[PDB]
């Protein structure tokens, strides 16, 4: 059921491979309506690791304009790629080139598109169908321009944040990475540049297909095999212990004494053993499985796995081959999977580390479930309702907006709107919480009910937290609603809105408030974009005008002591009234 | 939902200070004094072991604020803290600390009690070291004291200090039981080693290794063999199995670390240290998720506030001008007894919630949520006068006590630590009064500067006895008008009849009758 | 105001003379339902069900203006919340009547505004006490002994409103040779004071009781056996001195005090005494946050009919001895904070027909209290409600009542 689960026949394979020799001497493959695309790969030192970076872990922070709704919509933090990759992308780019060009060109007539590679060549066609996925899936999502993406033994380019982003955008379907059980060429990228820089270019030299690949030095290649193999073991055990695990005080202190890759595995790794082929899509058991499964064995395997993957780097003719002819097991939906482990070679605390992360992605998927049943609850559906039609349609008879009236009233109504907003802000923390700490899935963000309904409480229950913040003297406290005491959570909702409407706020008492006193030249310019963005919000739906044009309203008066010229320069005289 | 101890183990193993400790440690005994040197952008202290040590066990000498003379004063060794003052390494530390970020204090042995006692006085100031402070020492004794434990477990620096003792060094088990360990613990053994983070369970450990019978005098060779051995185990993996695997995710973790220590899964010893592997860890529900239900009893317990504040605000309103404070002093109406009602459910739950964080069913770094620490502050401006309040209503004239002295609740203690814990307040004028009175004693001292004035007009005639009386009341009015021109009290304190207008009325009298002015 | 004389033609004498004097009651002041149904007993001799009913004959007319009914939840729930307003045209029209004037009678007597100064009867002792059966004095820190004699050969009710403070008592108790009702109300904001107790307890054949911010005289054994006495109500009233008398047991001098009834007092440290009585059939401590423990020598009231609390925060939970009382019909415990794992242990309690819960802390019941099968009436709150199914399994007649909470701002005016 491999070509079922990828949606890629083993021919395709074959013809991805092919491309991935034939480029090694950015090479198309007008292979039927599929356009195979193959970069060739290069054996550098500077490749790996870009000079210019200082860190021993060559990164650079994806810029938000190239790399458009890849950084996390919460916290508002970009992912990480190798420097060098990103230098090659951009390369390849440049119109002289014409890559973007022939693409462009097979997208016209609807023709598949397929990005190949191996090691170096393949690293950098991921990067490529990720931007072709931001270039044109994004925009208008169809089937018929869905991309597919095929690489042999790719040293790790993207980072937690970035594996968090592709899933959340549910683009990791189209990610297939085939990986030998003994190769270096993918392991190498989690450890430290000083320590692989002694012999990283001998080993490089003897990777190299292209080159005599001979002479290679078992002294050079044993001790980068060690130190490649003990920084992934080192990033393994900090991963598995932090996701679960105890004394987080101890982990937390020699993480700050200590310095390990972020790069995390991403897309669909599927691993390959004469005995059974095995395909994983959770990104935390990949590392896990990778460091396992390289793992020694007996003394007679030992000094062989360094060759075996030495000869194993372009040994994936044979896999592709035979591709059709090995059994394939799916892990997630294997329920069983300690034989399938223990064919693959993994040792056993390899299988209850990999066993843990299955489960905690059932609580994740689990605590989701919970989440939407408790929202589905009539109970705070009632409770928006009571807002929305007994205390603002009162204050709209009252001829009080219900803003200023939460600010000076005796009604129990207050006094019930009051406990309204607070259950409902206790809830919504809990939910923030509970996506703070990513126990929730990447997709919780993605479907529109979410996001919806929390852009509606937002819009509904804001203005009456502004309310209580001014009418304490908070404000004369701490300070003004902007800089500090806004709740995350409406910022949170505001993010998320922004990012759903950037394909295709309610909180202007805040400013509103703080115009009042020391008039100035300054201030009255930040009237008239406060006039501009009030009516820019009244056509968005954010605040209603009617509720905010009445007599009594403090916006009313403060316009009122506004000098009669600003009043006449400004357009909502008439909405005034 | 597994034993972490051995995956703590692995990777603090699998921590290139792991060997470059040792190299130091090595390097220092080599050379016989102390080593001072920089490796992979780590400072390493290197203190040589003193081979010849006593170590048979306020301090003027020893500045040690950690040390919790309030708690039964830690019985620190002679030996040790002699040795720390003569070797003089105080000076050479404060001369090689200059510029420096992260440091890993090394030692071995007596060395190792060394290293420990000099980074326990570095952490234990007034003000913590900028430098990030680590300790790696191996084959350090056991000396120390509950009181000692207790107290670097309250202060939060139980996770710098990291032992590696192995399975058969006698050196700590040969301690008295006045000597109690503190930090993390790790039994390192030939197949693999396991990290105990609890004192008791350390004690236990060092217990069934007493009955054990171990039998290696030359324990420097064994720890060399263990570190080589386990800086090289990750190359070469095996197929723990552990004999008949459990189903069980806790049982066969236990197993796997029994097996790990060396000890035999069906063994009596190894069945006895799969006990205690299994009771080492404490099974209670997840912190991150009551975080959320603690969230909710806030938001719960949210209205009841409101509805205080809605009683405040309404004693305010009133004609009387009495004072909120003084409402609550003289509760004559069914307002108070029900805002008693709402304190009482808010001081319940609010203990609830700082129970819960001392006994770390949270994240620790639960005070650092901003959201709790505003709440804490919200519901201490506006419940702890009138708990105050109460307890003066309820004050017998005998009990002097009042609320300075004592008698204040272990929660606004703990607020306070919180709010102390925020960013510097903007010194911005107050247009008007706040709303809630800045200071959380205030009412208290005025109390108490009541009964000094009432003390002073009927008793201490002698011209020179009020005199000093007067001298100690008017700092406090200072401080008075000081915080009324800040704006800092609210419109309760510049009530007509509010106690404070009476005592100043009183002062102005007492002033003018004795010609104190000026 | 013709409407108001015809209605009261309409209500024989049974109702027309219980409504006269009950507007005879201050009309600022609010009336308490229980004491309303104590004078009409003591005065007209109708029963219970007859007062009730006659109750309700005002009730469908607009002269009553009852203030609510929450005691609905059960016919065992006592009278909650039904303090009755009435009109000052209806106390006119008693005054146009002149009942007392006219007849010259001491019955019927009323004086509005409580001045301090008497009325002409007190006036040159014109106080010609014909039948003085009926007695609402309306006082304000005038001598409560008056200014005339007043020997009511035949007065079964007496009221009396004051305020101030430092009172004393009326001589007029001991010229009494009988009454059966006794009425006294202080008006003040702070604890009143009394002098001269001796003067009521002159007389032995008292029946009502019912005080209102006094400090209450001591429990000497100076006071004259009251074996008529049967109803005993505290509110806002200080009993430091006059409790803690365990040494005057109250049996053993009357068989007073059947009922007690105890409202926002503080400062009972004990209640030694209060269980000490053997005669005692229904107990209220309400608004109280002064109690911390019920005694366990709760065994000397064994006839205990009901037991109710409304607001005691310190108390820890209730005592094994609950379910010790083969006369507890009727259980009432809500807004009390410390009652967690309220240990009911209903299972020796099955007299216990209905049981009510506004709002608790309640965590957690024996399964004994599921052995109970008169569980009926379970006002419940909204929380506890899998407890109330799992009595319901076992006995299906729980009758549940989820219990809604309410926020007003009604109690932050007095
Ligand atoms: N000076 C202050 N005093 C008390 N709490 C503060 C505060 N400043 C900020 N806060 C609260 O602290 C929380 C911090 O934000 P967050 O919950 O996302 O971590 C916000 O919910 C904020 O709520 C803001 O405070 C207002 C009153 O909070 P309560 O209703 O909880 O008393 C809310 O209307 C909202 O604007």
């Amino acid at each position: 059921a491999f070509e079922a689960l990828t949606g890629i026949n083993g021919d395709l394979i074959t013809r991805s491979w092919s491309a991935s020799k034939q480029a090694y001497l950015y090479h198309k493959e007008e292979a039927g309506a599929v356009v195979i695309f193959a970069f060739q790969p290069s054996f550098s030192e500077k490749d790996f690791f870009d000079p210019d970076n200082k860190s021993s872990f060559g990164e650079i922070k994806l810029n938000r304009v190239q790399f458009p709704c890849m950084r996390k919509i919460g916290k508002g933090d970009v992912a990480t790629v190798n420097e060098a990759f990103l230098k090659n992308l951009e390369a390849i780019i440049d119109p002289r080139t014409s890559f973007q060009a022939s693409v462009e060109m097979a997208v016209r007539s609807r023709k598949q598109i397929v990005f190949t590679g191996h090691s170096s060549g393949g690293a950098t066609a991921i990067l490529a169908t990720v931007w072709y996925l931001e270039k044109y899936f994004i925009r208008n999502p169809n089937v018929y321009l869905e991309p597919r993406c095929v690489t042999f033994g790719a040293p790790l380019v993207g980072d937690s944040i970035f594996s968090h982003a592709l899933g959340r955008e549910k683009w990791s379907r189209f990610f297939v990475n085939f990986v030998s059980r003994f190769d270096i060429v993918p392991r190498i990228m989690l450890a430290r540049k000083a320590s692989v820089e002694e012999t990283l270019p001998h080993v490089l030299a003897q990777l190299d297909p292209r080159k005599s690949s001979v002479q290679e030095s078992e002294q050079r290649i044993t001790e980068f095999y060690t130190r490649v193999m003990r920084d992934t073991s080192t990033v393994a055990n900090q991963a598995v212990c932090e996701l679960t695990g105890s004394a987080e005080a101890f982990l937390e202190t020699l993480s700050s004494f200590l310095e390990l890759s972020p790069y995390r595995p991403a897309g669909t790794f599927v691993f390959s053993t004469e005995k059974r082929l095995v395909a994983v899509n959770n990104s935390d058991a990949i590392l896990q499985m990778l460091f396992y499964t390289s793992q020694a064995s007996d003394e007679q395997e030992w000094s062989l796995i360094p060759f075996r993957s030495i000869r194993d780097h372009h040994s994936y003719e044979e896999l592709v081959q035979s591709m059709g002819k090995k059994l394939f097991n799916h892990l997630d939906g294997e329920n069983s999977i300690e034989s399938t482990l223990n064919d693959l070679g993994v040792s056993t605390r390899g299988r209850q580390y990999v066993q843990a992360a299955l489960e905690e992605e059932k609580k994740r998927v689990e605590n989701q479930k919970k989440i939407i049943q408790v929202i589905e609850q009539e109970r705070f559906l009632k409770k928006l309702a009571w807002i929305e039609d007994e205390y603002k349609p009162k204050c709209q008879a009252h001829k009080n907006g219900y803003y200023d009236s939460f600010k000076v009233s005796n009604e129990e109504n207050d006094f019930k709107a009051n406990v309204k907003r607070a259950e409902l802000a206790g809830v919504f923390d809990e939910v923030l919480g509970l996506m703070k700490k990513c126990q929730l899935p990447d997709e919780f963000e993605g479907d529109i009910d979410w996001i919806k309904l929390a852009t509606r409480y937002r819009r509904l229950v804001e203005p009456l937290d502004i309310a209580n913040y001014h009418r304490h003297l908070k404000n004369e406290d701490t300070g003004p609603y902007m800089k500090r005491g806004r709740p995350t959570r409406y910022i949170y909702a505001q993010r998320g809105y922004e990012h759903y409407i950037l394909k295709p706020g309610s909180c202007f008492w805040a400013e509103v408030e703080e115009l009042k006193g020391k008039p100035y030249e300054e201030v009255e310019v930040r009237v008239k974009t406060l006039e501009g963005m009030l009516g820019e919000w009244i056509t968005d739906g954010e605040v209603d005008d009617k509720e905010i044009f009445l007599e009594g309203s403090t916006f009313r008066k403060w316009w009122i002591t506004l000098p009669k010229n600003h009043k006449s320069h400004s357009p909502l005289r008439d909405y005034m009234m | 939902r597994f034993e972490t101890s051995e995956l703590q183990a692995s990777v603090m193993i699998s921590t290139p200070l792991f060997t470059d400790s040792w190299s130091s440690c090595n390097t220092a005994n080599c050379n016989g004094s102390i080593k001072i040197h920089d490796i992979a952008g780590i400072t390493y202290v290197a203190i040589p072991a003193v081979s010849m040590i006593q170590l048979g066990n306020v301090t003027g000498d020893v500045l040690f604020p950690g040390l919790s003379s309030d708690e039964p004063l830690p019985m620190v060794d002679a030996a040790i803290l002699k040795l720390f003052l003569q070797l003089k390494i105080k000076e050479g530390l404060e001369l090689e600390l200059l510029g420096k970020k992260l440091v890993v204090i090394t030692g071995h042995s007596t060395g190792g009690a060394l290293a420990a006692f000099t980074a326990l006085w570095l952490l234990s100031q007034s003000s913590p070291p900028s430098f990030r402070v680590f300790c790696i020492t191996f084959g350090s004794p056991l000396l120390g004291n509950q009181s000692l434990s207790t107290s670097i477990s309250r202060s939060r620096l139980a996770h710098n200090f990291c032992h590696v003792v192995s399975i058969h060094d006698l050196v700590p088990r040969s301690s008295n039981e006045q000597f109690w360990p503190f930090g993390t613990y790790l039994f390192c053994s030939d197949k693999g080693g396991v990290c105990l983070d609890n004192a008791g369970s350390v004690r236990l450990m060092f217990n069934i290794l007493n009955t054990t019978a171990t039998q290696n005098t030359e324990e420097h060779q064994r720890y060399g063999h263990y570190v080589f051995t386990l800086s090289h185990m990750f190359l070469k993996s095996r197929s723990f199995l552990g004999g008949s695997i459990p189903d069980n995710s806790y049982q066969a973790g236990v197993a796997l670390a029994v097996e790990a220590l060396g000890f035999s899964n069906d063994d009596t010893s190894g069945v006895l240290v799969k006990e205690c592997i299994e009771t080492a860890t404490r099974i209670v529900r997840a912190p991150i998720l009551r975080s959320a239900e603690l969230a909710n009893e806030l938001a719960s317990v949210l209205p009841a506030r409101l509805e205080i504040q809605w009683y405040k605000d309404r004693c305010d309103a009133s004609e009387e001008q009495l004072g909120y404070y003084d409402f609550f002093k003289r509760y004559s109406l069914k307002r108070d007894f029900k805002v008693n009602m709402s304190r009482i459910r808010l001081a319940k739950f609010w203990d609830t919630v700082i129970k819960m964080v001392e006994t770390n069913e949270l994240p620790f770094d639960f005070h650092l949520g901003k959201k709790w620490i505003y709440a804490s502050q919200f519901y201490q401006l506006l419940a702890e006068p009138l708990d105050i309040a109460n307890f003066y209503k309820n004050r017998d004239i005998k009990t002097g006590g009042h609320y300075l002295e004592g008698n204040r609740p272990k929660r606004y203690e703990v607020i306070d630590k919180w709010q102390k814990g925020v960013k510097v307040p903007e010194e911005c004028v107050r247009s008007r009064y706040a709303s809630t009175t800045q200071d959380t004693c205030f009412w208290a001292k005025l109390e108490q500067a009541k009964e000094w004035l009432d003390e002073a007009r009927k008793e201490s005639s002698d011209p020179q006895r009020r005199s000093l009386l007067r001298e100690k009341i008017v700092p406090f009015e200072s401080y008075a008008n000081t915080l009324v021109t800040k704006k800092e009290v609210s419109l309760d304190v510049k009530a007509k009849n509010s106690s404070y207008s009476v005592w100043e009325a009183n002062l102005k009298e007492f002033k003018c009758k004795m010609g104190y002015e000026n | 105001f013709a409407h108001m004389e015809e209605s009261l033609e309409n209500l024989d004498p049974k109702i027309r003379d219980c409504f006269l004097d009950m507007g005879a009651f201050p009309e600022d002041k609010k009336i308490p339902l229980d004491l309303l149904t104590s004078v009409w007993v003591e005065r007209h001799d109708i029963d219970e069900e007859t007062a009730f009913s006659f109750v309700l004959r005002l009730a469908d007319k607009n002269l009553l203006t009852i203030v609510n009914n929450p005691r609905f939840g059960d016919v065992h729930i006592g009278y909650y919340d039904v303090f009755v307003t009435q009109h000052d045209v209806l106390r006119d029209l008693a005054l146009h009547m002149s009942n007392r004037v006219d007849v010259n009678r001491r019955e019927r007597l009323l004086m509005p505004k409580t001045e301090p100064v008497l009325p002409r009867e007190w006036e040159k002792n014109k106080d010609e006490p014909f039948d003085a059966k009926i007695v609402s004095l309306h006082t304000g820190e005038m001598d409560e002994m008056n200014w005339f004699d007043m020997d009511l050969p035949k007065a079964e009710v007496l009221i009396l409103n004051f305020s101030s403070d430092n009172y004393v008592l009326p001589p007029f108790i001991g010229k009494m040779s009988r009454l059966r009702v006794l009425v006294i109300i202080n008006n003040g904001m702070s604890p009143a004071r009394l002098h001269g107790f001796s003067i009521f307890a002159n007389l032995a054949k008292l029946r009502s009781l019912w005080l209102k911010r006094v400090h209450v005289p001591e429990l000497t054994s100076c006071t004259i056996p009251l074996k008529n006495l049967h109803k005993i109500h505290l509110i806002f009233c200080k009993v430091k001195n006059s409790f803690v008398q365990t040494s005057f047991d109250i049996s053993k001098i009357f068989p007073s005090l059947s009922d007690l009834t105890i409202d926002h007092c503080d400062d009972l440290l004990e209640l030694k005494s209060i269980f000490g009585i053997t005669s005692l059939n229904s107990l209220s401590i309400t608004n109280c946050p002064r109690i911390l423990e019920l005694p366990k020598n709760l065994s000397n009231v064994q006839s205990l009919e009901r037991l109710r609390l409304y607001a005691c925060p310190e108390l820890i939970s209730l005592p094994v001895e609950v379910c010790e009382l083969p006369c507890l019909k009727y259980v009432d415990i809500s807004q009390c904070v410390s009652l967690v794992s309220l240990p009911e242990k209903f299972g020796k309690l099955g007299s216990l027909e209905k049981i009510d819960m506004r709002e608790c802390s309640l965590l957690g019941l024996p399964s004994s209290v599921a052995a109970l099968v008169s569980l009926r009436h379970v006002i419940c709150d909204e929380e506890t409600s899998s407890m109330w199914e799992m009595v319901k399994k076992v006995v299906p007649e729980l009758c549940i009542e989820v219990a809604k909470k309410c926020f007003t701002v009604d109690w932050l005016d007095d």
